[PDB]
Order: structure tokens, then C-alpha cells, then sequence
């Protein structure tokens, strides 16, 4: 369709290769705590 | 009135008897939660 139509016919040169993306956050996932053993405790209903 | 009475009657026998059942319970699972966490603790020296 247009004209402005980019001719370069050959192969091209290696500019910026590829790298490891330099993020900080989300590779990683989220910390979860859990345990049955924190039900441990409980009450002695003694009143009634 | 007599059969309300009675169903009444066994139900607080029930009752007075499930909580002293849920303290004996309580009870063996503190016992068994105290060798659980040491060893537990020992399985933590061994990562160590």
C-alpha cells in the first residue's frame, strides 16, 4: 500500500543483544505462612 | 408435655457430657503436640 515502503535487502547487525529483563520485582512470588499448630490453643468454656 | 420434657432431659445430658469429652481431648492433644513440636525442633537442628 504505501510508498514509504522501508527497501533494505540484506541481513542486519546484531544491536542491543538480548539480556535478562533488570526488574527488581515479580520474579518471585508472594511469602505465605501457615500452620495447624497456631490452632493449637484453646479455651476452657468453665461458667456454663 | 411429658415427651418435650424428656427430650429436653436428654439433650442436657449430652451437653453435660460433650464438654468434660472435649476436654480430655484437649488434654491427649496437648500431650501429643508436645512431642510433635520437639520433634519438630529436631527436624530444624537436622536442616541446620
Amino acid at each position: 500500500e504505501n510508498s514509504l515502503s522501508t527497501t533494505s535487502k540484506s541481513k542486519r547487525q546484531v544491536i542491543v543483544p538480548v539480556c535478562m529483563p533488570k526488574i527488581h520485582y515479580s520474579p518471585l512470588k508472594t511469602g505465605l505462612c501457615y500452620d495447624v499448630r497456631m490452632r493449637y490453643h484453646a479455651k476452657i468454656f468453665t461458667s456454663y | 408435655n411429658a415427651t418435650l420434657f424428656n427430650k429436653l432431659k436428654e439433650l442436657q445430658q449430652a451437653n453435660a457430657e460433650k464438654s468434660k469429652l472435649n476436654d480430655e481431648l484437649r488434654s491427649k492433644y496437648q500431650i501429643e503436640s508436645s512431642k510433635a513440636a520437639e520433634s519438630a525442633q529436631t527436624l530444624k537442628i537436622l536442616q541446620e
